[PDB]
């Protein structure tokens, strides 16, 4: 789930937007870099971290 | 019958798990066919202001 994908990367610091903004899993797989900057990550490598995980969840 | 589009907002609402907006709609006068008709910024100004559940919205209102 979020939580685990989040802790595999090491980003559980942002934990807490996704989780005051109710972000599921299914809101979770659509998110965009330009999504992610306005819930409030704007540190590039996170971006790049979450979205790369994304997109290996996607992938297919 | 199956993969048919929601019957009223309560289903579609229901599918999405956002049932806790369900009254803030009906408050407004929106029915299905109005709430298929909303633009994000639509959601927001009724009062989605989450982005979970706005972006689920904008989502089925893409998919219906």
């Amino acid at each position: 789930e979020l939580t685990g994908i989040l802790k595999k990367l090491s980003l559980e610091k942002y934990q807490p937007i996704f989780e005051e903004q109710e972000v599921d899993m299914e809101a979770f797989l659509t998110l965009t870099d330009g999504d992610l900057k306005e819930l409030g990550i704007k540190t590039d490598g996170s971006r790049q971290q979450i979205l790369a995980a994304i997109s290996e969840l996607n992938a297919g | 019958a199956p993969y048919s589009g929601p019957q009223d907002l309560a289903a579609l609402l229901e599918q999405i798990g956002c049932l806790k907006y369900l009254q803030v709609f009906e408050e407004q006068d929106v029915d299905l066919r109005e709430f298929l008709t909303l633009t994000e910024s639509d959601l927001k100004e009724i009062g989605i202001t989450l982005f979970g559940p706005k972006r689920k919205m904008t989502s089925a209102i893409a998919r219906w």
